[PDB]
């Protein structure tokens, strides 16, 4: 899935050095994304969406249940008129976006936070340089507008998700001749104020500067569509530890990238269940957060860990792999890993998992192991006073695993919350109604707005029309439509048509056909006795 | 209204002209009447349609008739012409509403605005 969202503003209606505007360049580059995709045999489950800079019952063009016919349609005939809106059409964005999350199952925030349960979804944000408005004056803020949240939004207090990244395209092409070609392999920063909201999810900013830079960076771009598992790492809390090999001292700390959860939908377990202590009795639940800030601790901590574990290929996406490759990538040794804000009841961060790397170290692994593996892995009463220290909705997954060997365990202490339960369904319900009335007006625009509005300055409601585009002017019919000048002639004309008595008369003078002209489309209406048989 | 246009300078003839104009006129719209009930052995508004503009057309012909030259302004053939004219005109209005407003909606030269105000 990829939503592209292309302002078409006021502001991109400047020529570049080409010859054609701002927006003729990005519906360009928009068309070569699309051919270059369609190389990779992957293109057959995707699906296109577009947004505009316009207003909410207008600024979605093509969403959810539309082909790539009227996507094509409806990005080919984009104007650039109205104001740099971008915070309210990133909202509109990311609500559309998250219309069928809470009906099918994804972000359920009462049992772990399933990674299997993808919905990828990549933004290009092509817009403007800079001086953005909001029809008062010029901000340098770029704040999100919360004025309607959705029913069901306050559980993440964010409006992007687990899997939605964010590119941008600034289109910053001079007027003259763009002769910056110092720089071959280097596709530099925008620096603008898109920058900060596009790294906060995951995903860089492009700086098109010339047409050989803008065909680099799309070329950049068509590797980075994949599974979207984005954690965040921590240096906290070990001061570096990374004595084996050299001495430490670093910018590789605060790593936000994604990781390859490919297929072999998706299979795994073993989530990462939350951020807090689970009480029995919470009517209100916390607010979760996007990006996990999981934190990893370098401990050796007997890294070989054999079992009939059931195993996860999470492939970790290399942004931060250098300090790592500082130690010789950990030959046979790992470092584990552990969520912070009050993982447990009373204690602060439980290692659950390892990065371990692979034999050829190429890239991380991303090992998850359970709540607490180094003391289930290792009765006599034990296993019963083993499963306090783990959350209890916990229990769900990991007796699937039991199911591989028997069936200790039962649906007696099977219970997250009384009150969590409740206010559910009814916040399912009302996401649903408001996903099926935003798929409906998708597409039905029904302006109907065509005035002049004389002022004083028949009384106090009286209008000018305006000139209407798709007018279709009827000759035959009405005669209002008949100018002047041709009028004689268009009544001689009129006179022999009805004079005529021919089969299947219409009421138009002279209409040849519509911008398309398909062969088969006009061959397929039609009857031809033969085959071609010799 | 395709004559020997020497008839234009003529009050007697033009007034006979236009006698003829409002009976084939009348004729042409009983023709059509009839025409449209022996057929196909929508086409009615056509017909209306047809009959809006060639009232429009025969009314603007009448009026670039009551221009006065090719290049006194009250005691001429032209003065005459223009009185009957109007008359004409005034007698088609009365008889369908809809045609003065079709051809003020097509307009006509300024020169003829004074005229047609002051004698219709």
């Amino acid at each position: 899935i990829l939503l592209f969202l292309i302002d078409t503003s006021a502001s991109m209606n400047q020529r570049s050095h080409l010859g054609t505007t701002y927006l003729d360049t990005a519906k360009g580059a928009v068309e070569t994304f699309m051919k270059l995709r369609a190389r990779d045999p992957a293109s057959r489950g995707d699906r296109y969406m577009l947004v505009t800079f316009e207003e909410p019952p207008y600024a979605i063009k093509a969403g959810w249940k539309e082909n790539h016919a009227t996507f094509m349609n409806e990005l080919k005939n984009l104007q650039a008129e109205g104001l740099t809106t971008l915070g309210q059409s990133l909202r509109t964005a990311f609500d559309l976006l998250n219309l069928n999350r809470l009906v099918t199952g994804i972000d359920n925030y009462g049992q772990g936070r399933n990674p299997f349960f993808l919905e990828p979804a990549i933004i290009i944000t092509i817009t403007d340089g800079s001086k953005l408005t909001t029809t008062s004056g010029v901000q340098d803020e770029l704040h999100l507008p919360l004025n309607s949240p959705l029913p069901g939004s306050e559980l993440t207090k964010e409006p992007f998700r687990w899997d939605q990244r964010l590119f941008a395209l600034v289109l910053r092409l001079p007027g003259t001749m763009s002769v910056e070609s110092e720089q071959l392999t280097g596709v530099p920063l925008d620096d603008s104020a898109i920058t900060p909201m596009c790294e906060v999810t995951g995903g860089r900013s492009y700086s098109v500067c010339s047409p050989r830079m803008l065909n680099q960076c799309l070329e950049s771009l068509v590797q980075k569509v994949q599974s979207g598992v984005v954690i965040n790492f921590e240096k906290a809390g070990p001061d570096p530890s990374p004595v084996e090999d050299g001495q430490p001292d670093g910018s590789q700390p605060w790593h936000s990238c994604h990781k390859l959860i490919y297929v072999r939908v998706p299979i795994g377990h073993w989530p990462v269940p939350e951020s807090f202590w689970p009480d029995q009795n919470s009517p209100t639940l916390p607010p979760r957060t996007s990006h996990p800030v999981v934190k990893f601790s370098c401990t050796d901590c007997e890294p070989m860990v054999i079992d009939k574990l059931p195993f996860d290929k999470y492939e970790l996406e290399p942004s931060p792999l250098t300090q790592f490759i500082l130690e010789r990538k950990s030959p046979q040794t790992c470092w584990q890993v552990y969520v912070s804000n009050s993982a447990k009841y009373s204690e602060l961060g439980h290692p659950f998992g390892y990065l371990k790397a692979s034999t050829a170290l190429n890239c991380v692994n991303l090992f998850v192991m359970p709540y607490n593996y180094p003391v289930l892995l290792p009765w006599r009463q034990s296993f019963e006073s083993y499963l306090k220290t783990m959350p209890p909705y916990y229990l769900g997954p990991l007796k699937k695993a039991v199911r591989m060997m028997g069936a200790p365990n039962l649906i007696a202490d099977s219970m997250e919350y009384g009150l969590s339960y409740s206010v559910i369904s009814y916040l399912k319900k009302l996401s649903q109604q408001a996903k099926i009335e935003s798929d409906r007006v998708i597409g039905s625009v029904g302006k109907k707005v065509v005035q002049e509005t004389g002022i004083k300055v028949e009384y106090t409601g009286f209008q000018v029309a305006l000139l209407n585009k798709d007018l279709k002017p009827q000759t035959f019919r009405n005669a209002y439509d008949i100018p002047r000048r041709n009028l004689l002639d268009h009544l001689t004309r009129m006179r022999s048509n009805l004079l005529k008595s021919t089969r299947r008369f219409l009421k138009g003078q002279d209409e040849d056909q519509v911008h398309s002209v398909p062969i088969a489309q006009m061959g397929n209406y039609q009857e031809y006795l033969k085959q071609v048989p010799s | 209204l395709r004559c020997d246009q020497r008839v234009h300078r003529c009050p007697p003839l033009m007034d006979i002209t236009l006698h003829m104009l409002n009976g084939y006129l009348l004729a042409s719209k009983a023709y059509l009447s009839a025409h449209l009930k022996e057929t196909e052995q929508t086409r009615e508004e056509l017909k209306n349609a047809l009959l809006a503009a060639q009232d429009s057309a025969a009314v603007q012909i009448l009026l670039e008739i009551c221009l006065p030259t090719e290049e006194d302004n009250l005691l001429c053939n032209l003065r005459e012409v223009q009185c009957l004219i109007c008359c004409l005109l005034h007698q088609m209005y009365i008889a369908d509403p809809n045609i003065a407003k079709l051809v003020h909606f097509q307009g006509y030269p300024c020169e003829l605005l004074p005229l047609t105000v002051a004698g219709i």
